[PDB]
């Protein structure tokens, strides 16, 4: 059960896609949920309107998202093809150092 | 948890291999959510059958005791089907919580399932009378009845 430390009313879920799932959890195709919603997925598959939505959910603040991430909220994270699956715990933060935590997050537990 | 967990698994399973011309996926909101607990399907009549050219929506229901309990399926109201209510239920064996279900039968297993079902309907599960008349006592009439349904669900 990873940390993600990032201020939630500031950072948009793309942020979180691409600075912790593919980035450091090296998710490609990410499934990510909230409970039981998925608040993302990508691939070649997925029909235009859930596309359409998903990309809608790029671009919402954390805190906004159609089931808002908040202080505390636990998301799920697998992949579609890479047998990878990670809990993350979402602890809001205000501010974060600009050089020392350049992306504006926070990701601990993680090797 | 456990039913979440095993409808994302169904989830991936069904995107990387499924049969061709069904569809299977979580409902999206008005808000934006994606529900897990709630997909939507699309079953195709089978070729060389009076289903043939249809494609039938079809919505799963699941609850969090799935996969303890088999979610609920539902055609639109009104289907035309002798093992189906007029609600839109339908009724199959291994969606039976009593006696056929078990935890391990696959999303796909049902809807394969469902699709057996259209040109093979269930003498013992009379849901409606209207579809199980017909076919009982009538098959020219409940073959057009079949076809003409057929037409109003194209791809």
């Amino acid at each position: 059960p990873l940390v993600l430390e990032i201020n939630t009313r500031k950072s948009k879920l793309r942020d979180l896609v691409d600075r912790i799932v593919k980035t450091k959890l090296g998710m490609n195709l990410p499934l990510i949920m909230h409970g039981n919603s998925l608040l993302y997925e990508v691939g070649d598959d997925l029909d235009d309107i859930m596309v359409a939505n998903y990309n809608a959910n790029l671009e919402k603040y954390l805190s906004e998202l159609p089931s808002p991430i908040l202080n505390g909220s636990i998301l799920t994270v697998e992949d579609l093809q890479q047998e990878l699956s990670c809990k993350i715990n979402v602890k809001h933060r205000e501010e974060f150092d600009e050089e020392k935590e350049p992306e504006g997050m926070v990701l601990s537990g993680w090797t | 948890g456990i039913a979440r967990g095993r409808l994302a698994e169904e989830r991936k399973s069904w995107r990387k291999n499924h049969p061709h011309g069904f569809v299977a996926k979580p409902e999206t909101g008005q808000d934006g959510t994606v529900n897990l607990m709630v997909w939507h399907c699309t079953i195709p009549g089978k070729a060389g059958t009076d289903w043939e050219g249809g494609f039938f929506p079809l919505t799963m229901h699941f609850s969090e005791d799935y996969p303890s309990k088999p979610p609920k399926c539902k055609f639109p109201q009104g289907f035309f089907h002798p093992n189906v209510y007029p609600s839109g239920t339908v009724c199959l064996s291994i969606l039976n919580e009593d006696y056929g279900w078990r935890p391990a039968i696959t999303v796909k297993q049902i809807l394969v399932g469902i699709q057996d079902l259209l040109d093979t309907p269930n003498p013992a599960d009379p849901a409606q009378t209207d579809g199980y008349h017909l076919f009982c006592q009538d098959p020219v009439e409940y073959k057009k009845r079949v076809k003409l349904q057929s037409k109003q669900y194209p791809a």
